[PDB]
RNA sequence: GGCGAAGGCGAAAACUUAGGCCAUUACUGACGCUUAGGCUUGAAAGUGUGGGGAGCAAAUAGGAUUAGAUACCCUAGUAGUCCACACCGUAAACGAUAGAUACUAGCUGUCGGGGCGAUCCCCUCGGUAGUGAAGUUAACACAUUAAGUAUCUCGCCUGG
C-alpha cells in the first residue's frame, strides 16, 4: 500500500486544556473538554499528500532534513532513519544561523572536520583538560549545528516533531522557498507548514509511524527499500 | 416589591394584551405611584427618584405613541401626560 | 437546514450587514446571517452574480414574523475571501443618491457599485447605460 | 486570645493567632483614608492569591 | 473548597445549622477566608451575616479574644 | 412570607414568668397570630447584653407581614422584659422552586455519602463521577424553514493547498 | 465577588422598594435610539443652624533638628471629622475608554440564574477577569467586558 490507514490507529489525544482553536478547522470539531482526538480520513489524505509530494520533491535531487528534538523517542528514531535512509539527522537543534548565512554552517562543518582530524592525528601531547576541551568543541559544534556538521549543502526540505517546537528551524525554513512539512499537533499553530499533518506524537506509535512513513517517502525517491505502508505490522515501542 | 402580576392582570383586558401598550403604560403609572410612596417613605433613595424620572420619560413616549396610533387614547384620558 | 444566530433590528439593515461582513473578514469566518429585505435580496443576488460574494439563502419563520438571510463569502482553497472591501452607501442618517451619469468604476475600473434606481436595482455599468439613476446601496470591489 | 494548660506548646500555637489579631487591631489604631488601606490590603490579598493559584 | 449548599440548607438562620457556621468560627471573633474554605458568594454571605448575627445576639464572642 | 422570630428574654427568669413576658410580647405584636410560646431553653449569652450573662431563648414560627414587623421589632427592643428581638424572613436566599428545592434530596444523599459507612469510598464532596450529560443544553436556536435557496452550493474545507505540482 | 446610574454599597437584625440574572413564535405592533436646551442626583472639604464632641488633627502654639519648622518628631490643640437641614454640586466622579444597539480564534478562573444529577462533573446564558489570534493604537498595549467591528445621537479637540 501507500500511507495505509492501518497506521492511523493511535493518532489521538495529547495534553488537554491547551490547544490552538484554528486547529479545529483543520482537525475536527473538538469538544469543550479539549478532545485532542484526530479524524482518520482527513489525516490520512493529508499524510498521503505530504508523502507523495516530498517523494516528487526528493526525486528532483533535493533533500529532506529529518529533525528529531523531542525527549528521546523522536531523536532516536530519526537517527534510525538516518542510518536507514541517507538523510541528515538532528541530535540537538541548531541554535540558528544556518541557511540565510551560509558561512556560519561552513565554519562549523570545517571546524568539526578539523576537530576529527586533530583527534585522529595527535593524542600524546594533549592533557586531560585539553582533551576535554577538544571533545567539548566537537560536541558543541555537533549540537550547535545538527543538520550541518560535515556537509555544506543547503537542505531542500526539513521536518520537525512540532513546527512550533523549534524557532530556529522555522527561521531557516521560511528563509528558503521550500515546502516545509511537519508533524503537527492540536497545540500547534497550523500556519508554519505546507501540508498540515494533524496527528498525535505523545502516543509513541503515532509519531514513530508518521516519521517512518516520511522515511519511506524519501527512500522510495532515493531508490531504496521501504518498510511501512508495505508491511502491515504497526511498531509497538514506548516513547523513550 | 415589583407589584407586577395584579396590576398587569387588571390592565390585561384580554389574552391579547399581555405586553401591549396599555399594560406597559399602566405598569409605568403604577410604578410611578409606588415609587413616590416609597421615596417619600425612603428619602435618600436616589435610585428610586432616577428610576421615577426614567419611567416618567418612558411613559411620556408611550403616551405620544398611543395618541399617534389610536385616536381614542385621549377621549378616555385617565393617563394624561402632565407628570 | 438550520440557520443559527439570528439578528434583530440593530439600527438598520445596512450597518447590520456591514458589521457582519467586517467580522467575517476579521475572524476568517465563512457564513454569517443578517436581516432580509427586497433591497438586501437584490444586492445579494447581484453580488453572487458579480463574484465578490458567494451564494446566500433567504429564510422565513412563517411570514414577516421573521425574515433573515444567511450569506457566505467566496473563498479559494486558501482561506482567502473574494471580498476585498465593501462599503455601505445607503444609510439612515444620510440618504445618498446619484444620477446614472455620475457613477464611477471602483477598484481600478473593476469594482462594481450596486445602485437602486427609479425602476429597479442593478450594477453601476448597466445603471449608467440604463439612463436612470437612484440611491447607491454598496460600493463593492 | 487564650491557649491554656501548656507553657510552650499551646503557647506556640497561641503566638500565631495572637500576632494575627494584634496586627489586625494595630492597623485599626491610626486614622487613615479608605484609599491606601484598601489598596494595600487588596494588593496583599492578590499577592497571596497569585501565590496560591 | 465549597462548604455550604452541600452540608447546609441554602437557607441559613442561626438555629438548626449553627454548627456549619461555627466551623468557620472560633471563640476569637474570626471567620475562615476563602483560602481555607473557598465557599461561593452566597455561602460567604451565609457565613458572614449569620456568624456576625450570632455574635450580635450574644451566642459567640462578638469581638472578644 | 414567614417570620422566624427569636426572643431572648431576661436573665434566668422562671419559666412561668418568662412565658408571661412572651405573652405580653404577642399582645404588643401586630403580626399574624398562631405563634405559640416555644421554650428553646436558657442559653448562656456570649456576653451580657445589658447585665444578663445567660438569657432565656424562645422561638415563634408563623407567617409574616410587610408593614407589621418594624413596629414589633422596635417595641420588643424598648420592652426591657425581653433583651433581644431577632427576626427572620422567608426570603434569605433559597429556592421557591420544584426543581431546585427537591435538589435538597440530593443534599440528603450528600449527607449519607459524607461518612464512609462501608469500605468503599463515596466521600470527598466535589468528586466528579460524571453521571450527567443532560439538562437544558438549550440556547433555543432558530428553526430554519426554507424560502429560497439561491445557489445552495457552499464552499467548504479549505485545505492548505498551493502549487500542487513541483516535480 | 455581586449589585447600585456615577457618586458608592461590609457589626448584625428587619421592612418599603429601584433595579438584576435565566428562557419564553409567547402581547401593542417600531410603540424605537440617543441627546444641544431641559429634569433630577451628585464623595467631599468648608458655611451657618441645634445637641452632645469620644478622639484627634487646618489654623495656632513649645521643645527638637535644621541653614530654619506653622514640613517630616511629638505634646496642647479648634474649625472639622458626627448627625438633622440647605448650599457648597467640584474629585484621581478618569477605564483620563459616552449612551442605545448587533457582531469578532480561543483558552483558563469566578459569581448568579435555568436544567440535571451523592456531592459533583456537565451544558446554557449573562455578569465578572485575564494571556493571546484577528483587528486596532507611532509606541506603550487593548483584545469577546477592545483601544476590534460597525449604525443613531450628543460632548470634548489645534502649537507652548
Amino acid at each position: 500500500s501507500l500511507a495505509k490507514l492501518g497506521e492511523m490507529r493511535t493518532h489521538v489525544g495529547m495534553v488537554k486544556r491547551y490547544w490552538n482553536p484554528k486547529m479545529g478547522f483543520f482537525i475536527e470539531p473538538e469538544r469543550k473538554h479539549n478532545n485532542d482526538h484526530f479524524v482518520l480520513e482527513l489525516q490520512r489524505q493529508s499524510l498521503q499528500t505530504a508523502y507523495n509530494y516530498v517523494k516528487e520533491v526528493a526525486q528532483n535531487n533535493g533533500q529532506i532534513l529529518f529533525v528529531g528534538t523531542k525527549n528521546d523517542y523522536v531523536k532516536k528514531l530519526v537517527n534510525n532513519i538516518a542510518k536507514r535512509v541517507d538523510v541528515a539527522f538532528i541530535t540537538q537543534r541548531w541554535l540558528g544561523g544556518t541557511l540565510t548565512n551560509f558561512k556560519t554552517l561552513s565554519i562549523s562543518i570545517n571546524k568539526l572536520n578539523k576537530l576529527v582530524e586533530k583527534q585522529a592525528e595527535n593524542a600524546a601531547d594533549l592533557t586531560k583538560k585539553e582533551n576535554l576541551m577538544l571533545s567539548r568543541e566537537i560536541e558543541r559544534l555537533e549540537k550547535f549545528f545538527g543538520g550541518v556538521k560535515s556537509l555544506k549543502r543547503l537542505p531542500n526540505l526539513l521536518i520537525v516533531d512540532d513546527p512550533v517546537y523549534e524557532k530556529n528551524a522555522v527561521a531557516e525554513a521560511n528563509i528558503l522557498r521550500i515546502p516545509v512539512v511537519a508533524l503537527c499537533n492540536t497545540n500547534t499553530n497550523p500556519e508554519l507548514v505546507d501540508f498540515i499533518i494533524p496527528a498525535n506524537n505523545h502516543q509513541p506509535q503515532s509519531t514513530c509511524l508518521l516519521m517512518n512513513l516520511l522515511a519511506d517517502a524519501v527512500a522510495e525517491a532515493k531508490a531504496m527499500p521501504t518498510m511501512f505502508a508495505y508491511k502491515p505490522d504497526e511498531e509497538i515501542q514506548i516513547e523513550i | 416589591q415589583i407589584d407586577k402580576n395584579g396590576i398587569i392582570k387588571s390592565a390585561q383586558l384580554h389574552d391579547k394584551d399581555v405586553g401591549s401598550i396599555q399594560v406597559q403604560v399602566s405598569l409605568l403609572t403604577s410604578q410611578i405611584k409606588q415609587l413616590t410612596d416609597h421615596l417619600l417613605a425612603n428619602k435618600k433613595d436616589f435610585i428610586s427618584k432616577r428610576g421615577l424620572y426614567a419611567k416618567v420619560s418612558k411613559r411620556k413616549r408611550l403616551l405620544k405613541y398611543l395618541k399617534h396610533n389610536d385616536l381614542e387614547a385621549y377621549r378616555n384620558l385617565v393617563k394624561t401626560l402632565n407628570l | 437546514i438550520t440557520t443559527t444566530k439570528p439578528i434583530k433590528a440593530h439600527f438598520d439593515p445596512v450597518a447590520d450587514l456591514l458589521t457582519k461582513i467586517n467580522n467575517a473578514r476579521k475572524a476568517k469566518l465563512m457564513t454569517v446571517t443578517t436581516i432580509a429585505s427586497k433591497l438586501k435580496i437584490a444586492i445579494l443576488e447581484i453580488l453572487v452574480k458579480e463574484g465578490y460574494l458567494a451564494n446566500f439563502q433567504v429564510l422565513e419563520n412563517k411570514s414577516k414574523t421573521k425574515r433573515i438571510v444567511t450569506f457566505n463569502l467566496k473563498y479559494t482553497q486558501r482561506r482567502i475571501p473574494s471580498i476585498n472591501g465593501v462599503k455601505q452607501i445607503s444609510k439612515p442618517g444620510l440618504r445618498i443618491y446619484r444620477p446614472f451619469e455620475k457613477l464611477p468604476l471602483v477598484l481600478n475600473g473593476l469594482g462594481i457599485a450596486i445602485i437602486s434606481t427609479s425602476d429597479g436595482v442593478m450594477t453601476d455599468k448597466v445603471a449608467r447605460l440604463k439612463k436612470i439613476g437612484g440611491e447607491i446601496l454598496a460600493y463593492v470591489w | 486570645e487564650v491557649k491554656n494548660d501548656d507553657l510552650e506548646l499551646a503557647l506556640k500555637k497561641f503566638k500565631r493567632v495572637s500576632l494575627e489579631i494584634r496586627r489586625l487591631a494595630q492597623r485599626h489604631e491610626y486614622h487613615l483614608r479608605k484609599g491606601m488601606r484598601l489598596r494595600e490590603k487588596r494588593k496583599i490579598a492578590q499577592k497571596k492569591r497569585r501565590k496560591f493559584r | 473548597y465549597c462548604r455550604f449548599c452541600a452540608i447546609g440548607q441554602l437557607r441559613i438562620d442561626l438555629i438548626d445549622d449553627l454548627e456549619a457556621l461555627k466551623r468557620f468560627l472560633s471563640p476569637y471573633a474570626k471567620i475562615n477566608p476563602r483560602r481555607i474554605t473557598g465557599n461561593c458568594q452566597m455561602h460567604q454571605r451565609h457565613v458572614a451575616k449569620a456568624l456576625k448575627r450570632a455574635r450580635y445576639l450574644a451566642l459567640v464572642p462578638f469581638v472578644k479574644d | 412570607m414567614q417570620y422566624n422570630i427569636i426572643l431572648l428574654v431576661d436573665g434566668s427568669l422562671s419559666l412561668e414568668q418568662a412565658n408571661q413576658v412572651n405573652e405580653k410580647q404577642q399582645q404588643t405584636l401586630t403580626n399574624v397570630e398562631g405563634l405559640q410560646t416555644e421554650y428553646l431553653g436558657l442559653k448562656e449569652l456570649a456576653y451580657p447584653i445589658k447585665k444578663q450573662l445567660s438569657a432565656h431563648y424562645y422561638r415563634w414560627k408563623f407567617s409574616g407581614d410587610n408593614q407589621s414587623t418594624k413596629d414589633f421589632k422596635r417595641t420588643a427592643n424598648i420592652n426591657k422584659q425581653v433583651l433581644r428581638e431577632l427576626i427572620i424572613n422567608l426570603e434569605r436566599e433559597y429556592g421557591y422552586l420544584a426543581s431546585i428545592n427537591p435538589k435538597k434530596q440530593q443534599l440528603a444523599l450528600q449527607k449519607r455519602a459524607k461518612y464512609d459507612e462501608i469500605i468503599a469510598r463515596e466521600n470527598n464532596p466535589e468528586n466528579p463521577d460524571v453521571p450527567v450529560t443532560s439538562g437544558l443544553a438549550s440556547t433555543q436556536p432558530r428553526l430554519s424553514r426554507t424560502e429560497k435557496a439561491q445557489k445552495p452550493k457552499e464552499e467548504l474545507w479549505d485545505v492548505v493547498q498551493k502549487m500542487g505540482n513541483f516535480d
